[PDB]
């Protein structure tokens, strides 16, 4: 059982999970370039949808998290530069 | 006789008032109630200030299931400003 990479406390660069649930859709891919606001993937949290927002403009790194995997608080989603 | 209140035109009126409730809505995410564990709660006093605590601690989780209310904060003085 391998545990997930988590996201680094107060590393504003690397989203984590705010609660547990699953990963609907990714909306992104590494390389991409990406603005304050946009759109990167939708979660699921007890059946209510989320959408994570890019927290600046910025260039995607890499993502984490595949397409309807389980996440735990704290799990590290995708990192942004 | 036995609550002790007095007639109508004796009842008090002493200053004023004013309640906020303070919640775990986010007001940047369209006060979606946040959930999650409480890390540090300072609770502030002094002259004029009143406090009923909802659930708020160090170390409470709060969950999805009830109302996102922390603390309900109440303020009086002589003069409303």
């Amino acid at each position: 059982v391998v545990a997930k990479r988590k996201a680094e406390t107060g590393n504003p660069n690397q989203i984590g999970a705010t609660m547990p649930g699953s990963v609907l859709e990714i909306l992104v891919k590494a390389g991409d370039k990406v603005q304050k606001g946009q759109a990167l993937m939708v979660t699921e949290a007890m059946k209510m949808e989320t959408t994570i927002e890019a927290p600046f403009d910025g260039e995607i790194v890499d993502l984490h998290v595949v397409k309807g995997e389980a996440i735990q608080t704290q799990d590290l989603l995708i990192e942004i530069n | 006789r036995e609550i002790g209140l007095p007639a109508q035109s004796e009842i008090p009126l002493l200053g004023s008032a004013i309640q906020c409730r303070i919640t775990t809505e986010d007001p940047q995410n369209g006060f979606l109630p946040d959930t999650g564990k409480i890390d540090t709660y300072r609770s502030p006093g002094g002259f004029g200030i009143r406090l009923d605590v909802g659930n708020a601690y160090a170390g409470y989780e709060v969950t999805p299931y009830f109302d996102s209310l922390l603390v309900k904060v109440c303020t009086f003085a002589n003069e409303f400003s």
